[PDB]
């Protein structure tokens, strides 16, 4: 008798048991060593899909640029970045016709928001590339450092309030013959101390710094055998990017196909609505087929030049000042520069020695001293390599930069709905690089033609769909946004329930934030009662261990435990004790929305409540816990 | 660090991870209590907090409820409420924009007042249903 | 108004960043604003070559073939055991305790004190050394742990700290030199990547699956209490919980999971507390049997050596010495990484049984320790399933089916699911057996998780959904199938779970084919 | 040798190498074995004569 | 004297072996000449490290 776990699928649908098929209880595969190699494949891969375009030398930076747009049409089934401008405009024109006034409404709404926007908004985000230090620093730190350096070069506008003057000077800063800024200098005093120093760089150096994108390896990524590269941009492009993403978001919000702006429990509704609508529209006696789609090299075949065209088309009726503002981010992305990792490692086994060759000195060593894969990588990288350790990456995109705009382009291809007036009608859903397509036709053979026509049509817009990762079957069972639908039942089982542990802020808060997540999971992710009950148990065990607050009847020894045990005997009413004070846990499903302080107020003894709730106690981000999520908590001695 | 919990796990075991204010109320905590170094001459130990709730002056609490009426209103709405039977049959939930507390798009099958939404987690279910009446 | 003027540099970038066929931005701007396309897509599609197409093919049971046929090749070596700790061959010295919580160092000393023959064993009887492990280094290191654990001092720091520098291999580390010397030095070249060996199925992976889903006499899963249940939903939730915990509490996988969580927790506490020193970290657990008696179980000791690295991915050498009662000679191909000594014997139930000591030099990062603490969510993963399964039954018939599903009732026989095969005949099992199998499957995903398991599980999902479509006669189509198979197969290199999972998938696929024929 | 010539031709009367690090590997000073204690040598099997 | 010195070149390791430990090592690790020398000196070797 040999146990075969896969046999559970004989008596259960795979969708129902799909949760067990996902290894989300294990370590997310992290990146070990240099991510420099991975960044190089991205550059080689990105240019390999656009080498048939036009190659020229950029006069602003001297880099070797490649432009696959309007290039030769693809001849094979490999990924192709040769998007035809006329085809893209045709899709957008069809898109606008189906939603009259949408482009104008989004442009006007985006502008109104831009006028009111202030510089403090740029402080919201993730790690950004700081040109002053050539490193990665928080958005607030980078914004301040950029602001201070602009003051040195007399570039003002940041203090003027609105984002327009601040973004105006950024463009102005690109013309200054030399740029002065504060740099961190590590002088050896033995000790090493970093100080400020007034550093100056030339105009071309600043141009490259402004266009550069720091590259790391995508860590914690789940569901892939091989790592990749995740890039972050500097402050020079942030502000312009926020507006364009706002512009794309406004358009996408009004699209039925779009599923990227939609978030939460509405995804299940979107899946059900689309399949229901397509089945109803199915011709009598026809066949409705659904394609579980997936795009590979989705970011490496999208062109900033096309996004520049889309921004022009979306803002057709708008002031030139706004049209110029919305067209800057694509301009700074067509001339982007990819900073390559942190070099390579070369070792001698006989001498037991190792050394790190930095990126500027990649080709200073003979290529025969690199392994085969790196040797080939560097041979192909030479044309686009810069002497400062960076590689020119004009074609392609970087994941996560233009997500809303990419969805708009994908939805546009879905709106064609037919080719050659053939006897099929296709539609679907789109969210960033993930899509699902439904085709209705009189028979399967005509349905396949519709899918093949869609495949060819996508190739014309720069959208490549993976044949290896894509499959088709009759409508009613498909997958989208990593969600499984089957016969009217949606089985979202890919989100990993966040570690039900203390949020690490304080005792009363963590209990409030913790109990909020379980409640949200019940409401949103359809988390069941029992599993919700157990999620409470696991968190409490974690909560007591971290905070050293076990039940007063427990035999745990500790510094605070002795005081907790003393309080347990002293207090007459044990049920009123807080969990953090060694009190019993009284949380349940019905009461996942009341702070424990308020819960135990009635049961709390007069002495304990007065001590804990002393108006002037010596121990005393309350709204949102660092993504911003609100939690309900009560001020008290535990709020240190 | 990039993980608040782990940073907190390491912080909790530290001798004096809590930052204490300066005042007379901060001087009534003993320096050491049966060996445990509550404070130093300011930095504070979590044991000092545990002592506060155990031994200390009983501060008055008269305006606490008035400051926190909303939460206490939630508590009494739960306490005075009544519970009915449970239905295990399939349920049909209509997506609607509802108010969580006395707004988000949620699937609700029945009363849509904020009283029911606040407890919606314990009422609706994929293959079960419960009858609730807020107090 | 607003005058957002453009500078000289930005304008020049804009001019050169236009699609082919435009000299400057103004030409591009005018073309988009004026020229209208009315069938450019149709013109291009006709002008596009016909060689590019989805080339779709109908999927049939004959199209589907076994995944990774190389796992049956008998020339390849048997995939070895590479988990951090012994799972089914584990032996833990039980010391009955009243229940008080004590420091791990004191727990180890008392457990070893009870077994004085093993603690005092100074002459090692080497059974097999893997390929390069130094028997003298490993044993001398082990005796360091026992002496340090059994000393009167309250610190777990190893007393040698200089023999351990070389016993653990810490001292055999390459020396970094400035870049200029390396550039000049012609003999310094980049190393080739370490390709993982291709192995074949091993009978020990199936055995662990068989053994770790079984019920034992010891339960190690204890959970905190919750508030009183006043609503029917709370009562049914508690009832479903009670049935679930009762069936998973005593499974061997539950005890194994807790040991992994506790060990990785102690490892992480020491990692931050200790940076450049060697520590002994007992591999302990807390268990309670049916009678309610609580035991302290010691599974070995581990030398967490130095660290001197802050971050996510930075190896911290860990040398594990784990007790066991299984002869490594029985399955030689399973322990090519372990140096195991025969350290003594004991009478578990009046019958003599050998006690070996498996030694191995390992490495870990901060993330692995962090995610080791997070191996209890396998409890959440395993349960979320039966909730759905029980819920689906409750939809069919009103009254709760938890009692019916697990034990049956007047109008419903207890639920059964196919669990395994014997002699080529499918076997059925209760809902408890399926629950334990599901829990164990989740645990092995954590234990054997790596880049290979993520790829196989994610890539194999496409095949699983294709088979589901075939079962429902939905007439699935695949644009290409060899490419899908190649992506799945490229991840089957040396991971025990992936190789075994491929064998299980092939077995299940054949059964589905036979069922389809009828 | 180039460092030698530069040091000799430098304005300063000092006649000591200004690099002090490249010469360390040029002369092979760093290419030396590291001495351990007798116990490990006894235990290890590859430490021959 | 002060005893022989044993080294491994695969690890750049060396160690002088004090005379009292002359026979604590398998003779198969000394050089053949010192191997014969010790095989002939064993009868008169004192435990303390004197001949």
């Amino acid at each position: 008798m040999n146990i075969n776990p896969y046999f559970l699928f004989i008596d259960v649908p795979i969708q129902a048991a799909i949760s067990t098929t996902f290894p989300y209880t294990g370590v997310p595969p992290y990146s070990h060593g240099t991510g420099t190699g991975y960044t190089i494949d991205t550059v080689i891969r990105t240019h390999e899909y656009s080498n048939k375009g036009k190659q020229y030398i950029s006069d602003v930076t001297g880099c070797t640029m490649v432009d696959p747009t309007n290039g030769p049409l693809p001849e094979d089934n490999e990924p192709s970045a040769y998007a035809q401008l006329d085809c893209v405009l045709e899709a957008l024109d069809r898109m606008d016709e189906e939603h009259p006034g949408l482009f104008q409404a989004a442009s006007q709404n985006a502008m109104e928001t831009l006028m009111v926007t202030t510089v403090d908004k740029l402080t919201q985000g993730r790690q950004t590339f700081d040109w002053t230090v050539c490193r990665n620093q928080p958005a607030a730190t980078a914004l301040n450092t950029t602001i201070t350096s602009f003051r040195l070069n007399d570039l003002n506008g940041a203090d003027k309030g609105g984002l327009i003057p601040f973004c105006q000077d950024i463009i102005d800063s690109l013309d200054r013959p030399e740029m002065t800024f504060f740099s961190v200098k590590n002088i050896k005093k033995i000790k090493r101390i970093p100080m400020k120093v007034k550093d100056k760089i030339t105009k071309v150096e600043y141009i490259k710094r402004a266009l550069s994108l720091n590259t790391m390896t995508k860590d914690a990524e789940r569901g892939k055998l091989k790592r990749r590269a995740i890039a972050t941009a500097g402050i020079q492009i942030r502000g312009f990017v926020l507006v364009v993403e706002n512009l794309a978001k406004n358009i996408c919000e009004n699209l039925e196909q779009s599923g990227l702006p939609v978030g939460g429990n509405e995804k299940k509704a979107k899946l059900s609505n689309a399949v229901a609508k397509m089945l109803s529209n199915c011709p009598p006696g026809g066949i409705s087929m659904t394609v579980t789609g997936d795009n590979t090299k989705w970011n490496e075949c999208l062109n900033p030049r096309i996004f520049l065209a889309m921004t022009e088309r979306i803002t057709r009726d708008s002031p030139i000042w706004f049209r110029d503002f919305c067209s800057i981010a694509p301009v700074l992305f067509s001339n982007k520069i990819a900073r390559l990792g942190k070099g390579f490692m070369i070792t001698s086994k006989t001498k037991r020695l190792k050394a790190q060759i930095p990126c500027p000195d990649l080709f200073s060593i003979p290529l025969e001293r690199y392994n085969e894969e790196t040797r080939a990588k560097l041979k192909k990288l030479k044309p686009f390599f810069n002497e400062e350790g960076t590689a020119s990456l004009s074609p392609g995109m970087m994941m996560g930069m233009f997500n809303m705009l990419s969805t708009v382009l994908g939805v546009a291809a879905l709106g064609i709905k037919n080719i050659g007036n053939k006897e099929y009608l296709w539609d679907g859903l789109q969210s960033s690089d993930d899509f699902a397509l439904f085709v209705n036709a009189k028979d399967e053979e005509t349905c396949m033609e519709g899918i093949n026509d869609f495949y060819r049509t996508c190739k014309l817009l720069g959208i490549n769909m993976s044949k290896k990762k894509s499959y088709c079957n009759e409508t009613g069972m498909f997958e989208f946004t990593s969600m499984f639908y089957r016969d009217g039942f949606v089985s979202n089982f890919a989100m990993e329930l966040p570690s039900f542990g203390v949020a690490g802020v304080n005792e009363s808060a963590d209990m409030a934030i913790g109990m909020t997540i379980i409640k949200n999971n019940m409401i949103n992710n359809g988390m069941g009662p029992a599993t919700a009950q157990t999620a409470i148990q696991l968190f409490i065990a974690d909560y007591r261990y971290t905070y050293k607050c076990h039940r007063g009847d427990s035999k745990v020894e500790g510094k605070r435990m002795k005081i907790i045990k003393e309080l347990w005997e002293n207090t007459k009413g044990r049920d009123g004790l807080l969990v953090a004070d060694g009190g019993p846990n009284i949380y349940n499903l019905r009461n996942l929305h009341i702070p424990e302080i308020v819960l135990k107020y009635n049961l709390m003894d007069p002495e304990y409540k007065g001590r804990l709730l002393h108006p002037q106690n010596p121990f005393v981000g309350i709204k949102e816990a660092d993504k911003k999520m609100d939690y309900d908590a009560v001020s008290g001695t535990h709020s240190w | 660090e990039k993980n608040p919990s782990l940073r907190m796990k390491w912080a909790m075991c530290s001798n004096f991870p809590l930052a204490l204010t300066k005042g007379d109320m901060a001087n009534r905590i003993p320096l050491e209590y049966k060996g445990i170094q509550l404070k130093t001459n300011q930095m504070c130990s979590i044991a000092a907090v545990t002592w506060w709730n155990t031994y200390g002056p009983i501060g008055d609490t008269e305006g606490f409820e008035r400051v926190y009426e909303s939460f206490f209103l939630r508590k009494m709405r739960l306490d005075n409420a009544t519970w009915g039977r449970i239905t295990f049959g399939p349920v049909e939930r209509v997506r609607k924009r509802v108010l969580l507390n006395p707004r988000r798009f949620l699937p609700v099958a029945g009363a849509t007042s904020a009283e029911f939404i606040e407890m919606l987690h314990c009422l609706q279910g994929e293959n079960w249903r419960q009858i609730y009446h807020p107090g | 108004g607003i005058d957002f003027k453009l500078g000289q540099t930005i304008s020049r970038l804009r001019d050169i960043s236009v699609p082919a066929g435009f000299s400057n931005f103004e030409g591009m701007r005018s073309y988009i604003d004026n020229i209208d396309p009315k069938g450019a897509i149709e013109r291009n599609l006709a002008r596009m070559s016909p060689l590019v197409s989805v080339t779709p093919k109908k999927l049939t049971w004959e199209d589907l073939r076994p995944i990774g046929p190389h796992i049956y090749n008998h020339e390849l070596p048997e995939v070895p055991y590479n988990a951090f700790l012994l799972m089914s061959d584990e032996l833990g010295l039980a010391n009955m305790t009243e229940g008080k919580s004590k420091k791990p160092k004191t727990l180890a000393k008392e457990c070893l004190e009870k077994y004085s023959t093993l603690r005092d064993q100074t002459d090692p009887i080497l059974i097999m050394k893997s390929e390069k492990a130094n028997e003298n280094f490993l044993w001398k290191l082990w005796r360091d742990c026992v002496n340090t654990i059994s000393n009167e001092e309250m610190s777990n720091e190893l007393q040698k700290t200089n023999y351990a520098k070389w016993a653990t291999g810490d001292g055999l580390t390459y020396q970094k030199i400035m870049k200029e010397v390396a550039i000049d030095d012609e003999t310094m070249c980049q190393e080739e990547p370490k390709i993982p060996n291709k192995c074949r199925v091993a009978a020990w992976v199936q055995t662990e699956m068989n053994l770790l889903s079984t019920l034992t006499s010891k339960r190690a899963l204890d959970l905190p209490e919750i508030g009183p249940d006043v609503a029917p939903v709370e009562h049914v939730g508690s009832e479903r919980r009670k049935y679930f915990v009762n069936e998973i509490n005593y499974c061997k996988a539950s005890t194994v999971m807790m040991k992994y969580v506790l060990f990785h927790t102690s490892l992480l506490n020491e990692s931050n507390a200790s940076m450049g020193k060697y520590k002994v970290i007992p591999i302990t657990n807390r268990v309670v049997n049916e009678k309610g008696e609580s035991f302290d179980m010691l599974y070995g000791l581990a030398v967490k050596g130095q660290s001197h690295l802050r971050g996510d991915t930075d190896v911290v050498t860990v040398v594990t010495f784990e007790f066991s009662s299984t002869d490594p000679r029985v399955d030689s191909g399973k322990w090519p990484k372990y140096t195991v000594f025969r350290i003594g014997s004991l009478f578990v139930s009046g019958r003599e049984k050998s006690v070996y000591l498996y030694c191995r030099v390992n490495g870990t990062n901060k993330i692995q320790m962090k995610w080791g603490m997070e191996a209890r969510r396998c409890l959440l993963q395993s349960m979320q399933q039966m909730e759905a399964i029980v819920e689906q039954e409750s939809s069919i018939q009103g009254y709760d089916m938890t009692k019916a599903c697990f034990k049956g009732d007047r109008v419903n026989s207890p639920k059964t699911f196919s669990i395994g095969t014997q002699e080529g005949k499918l076997v059925k099992g209760s809902f408890g057996k399926a629950l334990r199998v599901i829990f164990t499957k989740c645990l092995m995903h954590y234990v054997f998780g790596n880049a290979q398991l993520e790829g196989f599980s994610a890539e194999s999902r496409r095949l699983l959904l294709l088979i589901q479509a075939l079962k429902d006669r939905k007439g699935p189509w695949v644009f290409d199938l060899e490419g899908m198979y190649s992506g799945i197969e490229e991840c089957i290199s040396n991971n025990p779970w992936v190789i075994q999972s491929a064998y299980w998938f092939n077995e299940w696929l054949g059964f589905e084919k036979e069922g389809s024929k009828v």
